[PDB]
RNA sequence: AGAACCUUACCAAAUCUUGACAUCCUUUGACAACUCUAGAGAUAGAGCCUUCCCCUUCGGGGGACAAAGUGACAGGUGGUGCAUGGUUGUCGUCAGCUCGUGUCGUGAGAUGUUGGGUUAAGUCCCGCAACGAGCGCAACCCUUAAGCUUAGUUGCCAUCAUUAAGUUGGGCACUCUAAGUUGACUGCCGGUGACAAACCGGAGGAAGGUGGGGAUGACGUCAAAUCAUCAUGCCCCUUAUGAUUUGGGCUACACACGUGCUACAAUGGACAAUACAAAGGGCAGCGAAACCGCGAGGUCAAGCAAUCCCAUAAAGUUGUUCUCAGUUCGGAUUGUAGUCUGCAACUCGACUACAUGAAGCUGGAAUCGCUAGUAAUCGUAGAUCAGCAUGCUACGGUGAAUACGUUC
């Protein structure tokens, strides 16, 4: 079915995803091992001061990870 | 017998394979002597084979992608010194004495926030 | 660096010419990042000498260089509470790379409209005496060699 | 004189390109965001404290 | 500029089209600098500019396809 | 010369968030939704020692955690004041579901309401520092390892401001392990504003 | 980190002063959401359905969309960073700065921080009226540098086979790969510094002695900067130092100086052919393929977040040609004829082909920027944004020369 997740703490996606896995493996399913996409950030460089005291700034991020898992046997012990 | 020689230099990864025979190095389905642009020396890449005591071992028939065309070439100088010495692990006590096998010393680097080049700093006037 | 004696670690291999020091002189005509432009005009500009030459530019070459070879340098050094020049002989490391710049920087000056041959007529002519770029090495080579001075200075 | 402004920002003068975006708890009109519609220091104080999210600080 | 219709603006299209009648001269009042010059244009003056100056241009036979009615400037230079 | 806030680089290695949803489209209109209610709890409370708010949304299941220390008194009547507040914000757009408070013991080990119970004295003219010196002294009464305050406006009568930081113990600001709380308080009467500014260790 | 109008705070013309706004006030029709009159528009008026809630048993919290004149008033991008809070620039990532007990000094004060040596370091040990502590440097944190688990669908294909190539199957799973783990530290090292830490050497981790970079900015100075981000003590404006449109301005000009770009040519130009990236965005946005245009583009139009689109990277290679010239160098300037974004491009955008083709021969006194993926070279993407950057912050490709020395 490839349900997809994507989180921007990196260990809560982990522990989403065995969780998934875990909830899926107890009942009879051939689960595929959970997929790591690739993440990706996007960056924010901005200037700390008030006034035009340019030439002094810093930069942020945010990265969202991506994991990927998907199910091949829709069974009535893993139907939700 | 030789496999899986990995090659890396700046940003271009190679992998290699190694086949018993005669020297003979093609990459990409095409020839290696008219695809090195414009790198005349193309044997200086051969050039571990010159000091391997041996140059027509074997034949690699290889794969590269990436970067840019020397930065693309001179990682399968790399990538086929750790294959050649799984061919036979004596070497790394003999190619380490022209030191040679494997370093990765550079990459490119980060533009400094408010800086024109990385480390270039912008002209400032007068006093 | 007040630090001391940052490391050399510089290579210089060829394809053909076996020579570490033909591919130092492919490293100071090579301007712009270009070194695809480099090897293509000057091995185009050796394989030209023998036609205008009487010789293959191997047994040429170090002769031209022997001949352009700089033998002193006037490094100024105020001594103990004075103020004139020192003459240094240099170390032999230094020498070539001190030497092989007279040949480019003479080579964007000689009007002969063409740069792999305007380039060429100083390693002919160069073995030969009197050149473009032997000028400059006998005017400094006479420069504190006859005008000798304090020669117990340090630097 | 800018709360007139504000007065007239969030009503429409009837032409389809006359608007502009101006700052959310801030009432800047240069240097605004559309990911966030805060605009670039008054973004900087919300943007500490852990009070939005997403933002780690810096050094990739 | 580009096709379609060069933009007269479209109230003084409607003083225009119908000031036309009688041999009377009354001419703008209308500080627009936009529209051009549609060619059915009678002997008049005009008004255009706004912060201060109405200046009577005159409508004669110039190049009529200018999509302007710049004949009135705004500063000085010396 | 500026000495950065220690909360900002202090997020994603020892410290969470304070949101824990995720948008990818209405983030625009969320972002100012969470931001237009995240006033009304001091603004409606009036500061019954609330430290800091938390926002977790689910999908048309709003989730609002509010710490401030002192329970009883925030929830009214046995639960009267509490659901006024949920039917008040529930007229937001269509929120406030499970607004929940978790008490706080050891009182002054927290710097928010530390700088609101130093904020509050001053500004009825409490004389500077036995306003700061008893909140030091009673930190480390109370087991805390480091404590440093700074109240900087224009102290007492006077005509020019300087800053009399009145600091003790241990206090570092280039680790990055350690849970430094930070607070800040601007609060001034009828003189003019002032800021106080208190770092709390552990 | 976007000036055509808007922005916009400036000024000129019309324009109201319980107000274009926020609060209550008294009865509640909602709309000016539409069609028409005038005007440039704000607005000035007529046609409205002149309604509606949420439940009482003829009834009120007043939610609407805001309506009536009041008062409490509101409004200030107006004065000042020498009344301030918050926030930055800097000396300078320099290696210093301070206490708490003592103890010397009538005391301002000093020891502790000094004298031996080492280190980038007040880092480190050996000494001694000092013994310790605290803020600093170091590690802790990101990014990169090589393996093993653990995953595999768009992730790669060789071992097999149809493959223009869709990587279609096989389900192959290893090879990068994409985010979760083992281990660098002066470690056993040879010296000899005489045991003082440490310093030059040899070994084997891919790895040098803080592996390479960032983020981190000590007490404090400069009455440095900001009331125009916001907050703000106090003084002024009070049918105008407020408010709303339209329309000018912020770009004007003999001039003076900063920064940036593109060029003066033949290791250069034109011309057709001809390979190899990283990092990014795109659900009314990105837009293919084939189509009509000299191009700027126009129509339609399937696929859509590793898979789909923008999206051909460009420099260079092989080859033709101009053959050393105010020139087949450069496009500055200047009219015609378009495209696109928009309600509109005159003041005041941008791009295309048609001719026009100026200045200019590597620049006086002087003056900057850089120590290995580094300066230089052509490029790639992004935010801001309808449309419009040579700036800006990010990313890869090609890649040298030089540092013996501390005298100025
Ligand atoms: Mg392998
Ligand atoms: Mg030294
Ligand atoms: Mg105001
Ligand atoms: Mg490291
Ligand atoms: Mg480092
Ligand atoms: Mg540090
Ligand atoms: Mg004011
Ligand atoms: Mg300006
Ligand atoms: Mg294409």
């Amino acid at each position: 079915i490839r349900i997809r997740l994507k989180a921007y703490d990196h260990r809560v996606i982990d522990q989403s995803a065995e969780k998934i896995v875990e909830t899926a493996k107890r009942s009879g399913a051939d689960v595929s091992g959970p997929i790591p996409l690739p993440t990706e950030k996007s960056v924010y460089t901005i200037i700390r001061a008030v006034h035009k005291y340019k030439d002094s700034r810093e930069q942020f991020e945010q990265r969202t990870h991506k994991r990927l898992i998907d199910i091949v046997n829709p069974t009535p012990k893993t139907v939700d | 017998v030789e496999y899986r020689g990995t090659g890396r230099r700046k940003n271009s990864v190679a992998r290699v394979r190694l086949v018993p025979g005669e020297g003979n190095i093609t990459v990409n389905n095409r020839d290696v002597r008219e695809y090195l642009p414009f790198e005349s020396l193309i044997l200086d890449l051969n050039q571990p084979f010159d000091v391997t005591e041996t140059k027509g071992n074997y034949d690699v028939l290889v794969n590269v992608h990436g970067g840019g065309f020397t930065g693309q070439a001179q990682a399968i100088r790399h990538g086929i010194a750790r294959a050649l010495l799984e061919a036979d692990p004596e070497y790394r006590g003999s190619l380490k004495r022209a030191g040679l096998l494997t370093r990765d010393p550079r990459m490119k680097e980060r533009k400094k926030p408010g800086l024109k080049a990385a480390r270039r700093s912008p002209q400032f006037s007068k006093r | 660096p007040r630090k001391g004696s940052v490391p050399k670690r510089d290579v210089l291999p060829d394809p053909i010419h076996n020579s570490k020091l033909v591919t130092k002189l492919i490293n100071k005509i090579m301007l712009d990042g270009k070194r695809g432009t480099a090897q293509r005009i000057l091995y185009s500009a050796f394989d030209l000498v023998e036609q205008r030459s009487g010789r293959d530019a191997l047994e040429v070459f170090e002769e031209a260089i022997n001949n352009i070879m700089p033998v002193l340098e006037v490094k100024a050094r105020r001594v103990g509470g004075s103020n004139y020049q020192v003459p240094v002989e240099v170390r032999p490391e230094r020498r070539t790379t001190l030497g092989l710049r007279w040949l480019v920087n003479y080579a964007r000056l000689r009007g002969e409209k063409t740069m792999e041959d305007r380039l060429a007529n100083e390693i002919l002519d160069a073995a030969n005496n009197t050149g473009g770029a032997v000028k400059k090495r006998e005017d400094t080579h006479k420069m504190a060699e006859a005008n000798k001075a304090f020669a117990h200075y340090r630097w | 004189a800018k709360t007139s402004m504000v007065a007239k920002q969030q009503k429409k003068q009837k032409y389809a390109v006359r608007e502009y975006t101006r700052c959310e708890r801030c009432g800047r009109p240069h240097s605004v965001y559309r990911k966030f519609k805060l605009c670039r220091i008054c973004f900087r104080e919300l943007a500490y404290k852990g009070q939005i999210p997403g933002v780690r600080k810096a050094s990739w | 500029s580009i096709k379609k219709g060069p933009f007269v603006d479209e109230h003084l299209m409607k003083k225009v089209e119908a000031q036309e009648g009688s041999e009377k001269k009354q001419v703008i009042k209308t500080w627009s600098r936009r529209s051009t010059i549609f060619p059915n244009f009678i002997g008049h003056t005009f008004a255009v500019y706004d912060g201060r100056k109405h200046v009577p241009v005159y409508v004669t036979e110039d190049m009529v396809g200018h999509k302007l009615g710049e004949f009135a400037p705004t500063r000085t230079f010396k | 010369g500026q000495k950065i806030n220690p909360i900002g680089l202090r997020v994603g290695i020892i410290r969470d968030w304070e949101a824990k949803w995720y948008a990818e489209k209405d983030f625009a209109s969320l972002l100012h939704e969470d931001l237009k209610i995240r006033k009304f709890i001091d603004n409606e409370l009036k500061e019954a020692s609330v430290s800091h708010v938390e926002i977790e949304r689910a999908a048309n299941r709003i989730n609002i955690a509010i710490h401030t220390g002192k329970p009883g008194m925030v929830i009214g009547k046995g639960g009267s004041e509490i659901e006024k507040l949920r039917n008040k914000l529930n007229a937001l757009t269509d929120k406030k579901v499970h607004i929940n408070v978790i008490e706080i013991k050891k009182v002054d080990l927290d710097a928010r309401l530390v700088a609101e119970n130093i904020a509050r004295q001053l500004e009825n003219r409490a004389s500077f520092r036995r306003v700061q010196k008893q909140a030091i002294t009673r930190a480390m009464k109370l087991g805390a390892k480091g404590i440093k305050t700074q109240v900087s406006g224009r102290l007492g009568g006077a005509d020019i401001a300087r800053a009399e930081q009145y600091s003790e113990g241990t206090v570092p600001l280039h680790t990055l392990r350690a849970d430094i709380d930070y607070a800040h308080a601007e609060a001034d009467t009828t003189y003019g504003k002032l800021g106080v500014k208190v770092w709390i260790y552990r």
